[PDB]
RNA sequence: AGGACCGAACCGACUAAUGUUGAAAAAUUAGCGGAUGACUUGUGGCUGGGGGUGAAAGGCCAAUCAAACCGGGAGAUAGCU
RNA sequence: GCUCGCCGGAAGACCAAGGGUUCCUGUCCAACGUUAAUCGGGGCAGGGUGAGUCGACCCCUAAGGCGAGGCCGAAAGGCGUAGUCGAUGGGAAACAGGUUAAUAUUCCUGUACUUGGUGUUACUGCGAAGGGGGGACGGAGAAGGCUAUGUUGGCCGGGCGACGGUUGUCCCGGUUUAAGCGUGUAGGCUGGUUUUCCAGGCAAAUCCGGAAAAUCAAGGCUGAGGCGUGAUGACGAGGCACUACGGUGCUGAAGCAACAAAUGCCCUGCUUCCAGGAAAAGCCUCUAAGCAUCAGGUAACAUCAAAUCGUACCCCAAACCGACACAGGUGGUCAGGUAGAGAAUACCAAGGCGCUUGAGAGAACUCGGGUGAAGGAACUAGGCAAAAUGGUGCCGUAACUUCGGGAGAAGGCACGCUGAUAUGUAGGUGAGGUCCCUCGCGGAUGGAGCUGAAAUCAGUCGAAGAUACCAGCUGGCUGCAACUGUUUAUUAAAAACACAGCACUGUGCAAACACGAAAGUGGACGUAUACGGUGUGACGCCUGCCCGGUGCCGGAAGGUUAAU
């Protein structure tokens, strides 16, 4: 499970937005881009350590990257895991 | 019993129905059933190999004691059952020692009889035993053809063989079909005639009837085109052929049997 | 009115999919050509 | 009880007119046949080209079928235009 | 924004398949959009899909596929054993409310439930790839009890009428609440328990099967709904404050009864019939190799676990199949009010729409319709197309017939409303009260209330009361086909094909026959009361003569005759 190597490699980036924001207000939940191959567990683990806060539950989904065909030849944006991380109640960084 | 139906509707007015009250109602004795899946008449190459076979009713297979090996142990007729997979009815028998079995129901079998098998067994309707121990003249059904191999002859509703000679190590049966064939006397066989015999008074009385027995329709060759069937085309009702199989082979009388290998055993061809 | 193309992924991949081509001499050969002609999509996929 | 009767759904396709560079490479509208049965329909499987399948019209086998489609022999051959 | 109109068993709402960002917002208008377009399923950017218990993965198997070794085959390769895959079927668990511009049975609130790991504790024979149970199965019909739902009364909040009347027998609205837990009702099925013994269940068995006795009759298995709780809750008109006038916050009445009532549920039932109606695991039990102070097995509590992938949006279509923003096609679920048999049909409700060129004109002609004096098939290949018939109940109805039919033959009669019988009838329903009692969701008594056709008499309005939609024209003669079915997708639906029935003919099973160089396989888990080939085509009455020709069956003495 640690594989601290992993826990460092598993949190990619914060994710910003209305929802993401009101989600921090109303629900003490925080939203992250996390490796595609990461598990809700791995997501909880590393969040506990790296962000020293207590994680109550983790929801995920996979976002499908949109497509933008520019004349005949087309292109696609790649896919990423979005991670709803709730924070117990002891709420900090 | 054999019943006429009232003409409350054409296609029901010619129905003649064989209904039999001594037959169990409800599902058979589950332990003796297997699957049996329909085949459209097609083989493992997906090709139709026998014409006219499709659909109509679903059918569970009941394991039937063709061999009759439980010698020495009596058994009694629990009851009489219909069997969707053949014309003979069948007997649910309880053996003394607990084991159960189905058998071809013979002519008079009633609930609560005592059948039995083995080189001894009382010569009575229902009983199985080698033929070397069956009185020449007897009439016998479900006749083994190799010793042990189990019943093959006279298995169908209304039918029976008659032993008409011992001699040698073989007997000599009068087959239902008029034929007479030698058959080693150690081949087992059953006393009585096979049961249901008004079978052949049914009429169906309507096209469905046959469908719902898996039979699909028969198209006369004279109704096809040259391309299809050797019986050609027409042009206002014509034939002019020498009657044939779809495949350039002849009916109206050309003989087909060709075994040599089993010629020895046949003593008089049917007439 | 009912036209001849009625889609169904399940059937598609079974009839022409990559693996079915792989099953046999003359499907491995479809694939084979397609590779020689430099095809972009050998077969149709996810 | 019934391949029973009437009649929606559902399955069909008898008539007329409309359309015919259509709303549509076969339909719209008004009427019509079956509608508990040889009924109707979903999903997946099987049968392959002188082969299939066919309640038989040479019908159907992807807008096609008296021998499917694709590629190849291939620049078939054309005393014809 | 206010009208108007259209759909409403759909032109609404849901799923699934297919699509793959079309979803929401900002922004833009070239091109796409049959017009303009500030708008868009168009461009561009950004945001958006949250699950132990919805689905898939997973376990199980179907048809079918593949398939070690194997059988067969010039090579290719075809079969196929053990196995292994394959749902269109079986297999554990979640609900109501709230919230986002866009996700929700997934997030929040509230209240649950499933099966595992770990522990603790008390208690015990546990133990499979095996046995047995079970899972586990058709059609049709019947009628009782229910719920979903709706009607009315009551209850609560509000209302006193743009024009004569409306403080009342008046008007309008609302009157909603889940899983779970507890209870075991209507109703369905079956007698129970003990002991002994046995050729069966590939070994074993305490289980299943079978044989004996002994004993008590009440025992068990299933099971909708109701009631209780869940709910101190949620929702709930409307108020009360703020408001960028988009909304937000706060608070919150009544929340009952009777009656009607599915096609849903009890019902995988019951009854009944011939065509006689999947498999495998989960699951319960039984032992085998085994392990025996262990492990396990069972139960309470406690605790940890339930991953991964789908989840936006279109849904009978502008997003799917049709080259189109195409009058076409596309499986499944939900069923409100009035009238009605009805899921028809007309009009509404909720919800969704007016179909992406409009503006005028008011010629011929075309298309789609409405009415038409007199006449009434004279039209025409033909009554083609029109027009007409059209419901219910009673009366009544010919030839002929296989006695079922014909037949809805034909033809008559009634039909609205009001009152009376009876201030609402027969019927349905059924509360208080009374008595019982194995006292329960019980029985008997009882008839309040509620609902409520049909009928006769009388009176009454109109030209007309099955007033609209909706909804048979009838009859006589005669060809062919018995009949229901089938067929030329796209000019042929018929007298053609099939068909039950009949006949001939082959076939002794390793059948004939058929697919196959073959193995293997259909025929068939069938066996002459069967299976194939052929022709005839219900049924009634019948089916004559010819064997020279051709075919086929039999035959053999001669004659002729291959390889050799
Ligand atoms: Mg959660
Ligand atoms: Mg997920
Ligand atoms: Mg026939
Ligand atoms: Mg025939
Ligand atoms: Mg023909
Ligand atoms: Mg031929
Ligand atoms: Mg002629
Ligand atoms: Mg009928
Ligand atoms: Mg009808
Ligand atoms: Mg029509
Ligand atoms: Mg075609
Ligand atoms: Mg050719
Ligand atoms: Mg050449
Ligand atoms: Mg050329
Ligand atoms: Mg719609
Ligand atoms: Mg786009
Ligand atoms: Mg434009
Ligand atoms: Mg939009
Ligand atoms: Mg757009
Ligand atoms: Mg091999
Ligand atoms: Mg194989
Ligand atoms: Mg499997
Ligand atoms: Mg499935
Ligand atoms: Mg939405
Ligand atoms: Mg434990
Ligand atoms: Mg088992
Ligand atoms: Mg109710
Ligand atoms: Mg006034
Ligand atoms: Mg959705
Ligand atoms: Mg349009
Ligand atoms: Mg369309
Ligand atoms: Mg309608
Ligand atoms: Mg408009
Ligand atoms: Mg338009
Ligand atoms: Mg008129
Ligand atoms: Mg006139
Ligand atoms: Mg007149
Ligand atoms: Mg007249
Ligand atoms: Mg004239
Ligand atoms: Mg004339
Ligand atoms: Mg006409
Ligand atoms: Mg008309
Ligand atoms: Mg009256
Ligand atoms: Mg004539
Ligand atoms: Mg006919
Ligand atoms: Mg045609
Ligand atoms: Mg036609
Ligand atoms: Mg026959
Ligand atoms: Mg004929």
């Amino acid at each position: 499970m640690i594989r601290e190597e992993r826990l460092l490699k598993v949190l990619r980036a914060p994710h910003v937005s209305e929802k993401a924001s009101t989600a921090m207000e109303k629900s003490n939940t925080i939203v992250l881009k996390v490796a595609k191959d990461a598990t809700k567990a791995e997501i909880k683990a590393a969040v506990q350590k790296l962000f020293e806060v207590e994680v109550e539950v983790v929801n995920t989904l996979v976002v499908k990257g949109k497509v933008k065909r520019h004349g005949q030849r087309i292109g696609r944006r790649s896919d990423w895991k979005k991670a709803y991380v709730t924070l117990k109640e002891g709420q900090n960084l | 019993a054999v019943v006429k139906c009232k003409p409350t509707s054409p296609g029901r007015r010619h129905v003649v129905k064989v209904v039999n009250p001594e037959l169990h109602k409800g599902k058979p004795f589950a332990p003796l059933l297997e699957k049996n899946s329909k085949s459209g008449g097609r083989n493992n190459n997906g090709r139709i190999t026998t014409r006219h076979i499709g659909g109509g009713h679903k059918q569970a297979y009941r394991i039937v004691d063709f061999k009759r090996n439980k010698d020495g142990i009596p058994a009694v007729v629990e009851r009489l059952e219909y069997d969707p997979n053949r014309s003979a009815n069948i007997a649910l028998v309880l053996y003394k020692d607990g084991e159960r079995r189905y058998i071809l129901a013979p002519k008079g079998l009633k609930a609560g009889d005592q059948i039995q098998s083995g080189v001894d067994a009382a010569i009575k309707p229902g009983n199985t035993l080698p033929m070397r121990n069956i009185p020449v003249g007897s009439t016998v059904h479900n006749v083994e053809m190799k010793p042990g191999k189990g019943g093959q002859l006279a298995r169908s509703a209304g039918t029976y063989v008659q032993i008409v000679a011992r001699d040698g190590a073989y007997v000599t049966l009068r087959l239902r079909s008029g034929e007479m064939r030698k058959v080693e006397a150690d081949c087992r066989a059953t006393l009585g005639e096979v049961g249901n015999a008004e079978h052949m008074l049914r009429v169906l009385g309507k096209a469905g009837a046959a469908r719902w027995r898996g039979v699909r329709p028969t198209v006369r060759g004279t109704a096809m085109n040259p391309v299809d069937h050797p019986h050609g085309g027409g042009e206002g009702r014509n034939f002019g052929k020498h009657p044939v199989t779809p495949w350039g082979v002849q009916t109206k009388g050309k003989k087909t049997r060709s075994n040599k290998r089993t010629d020895k055993f046949i003593v008089r061809r049917r007439s | 009115m009912k036209r001849t193309f009625q889609p169904s992924v399940l059937k598609r991949n079974r009839s022409h999919g990559f693996r079915a081509r792989m099953a046999t001499k003359n499907g491995r050969q479809v694939l084979a050509r397609r590779r020689a002609k430099g095809r972009a999509r050998l077969t149709v996929s996810k």
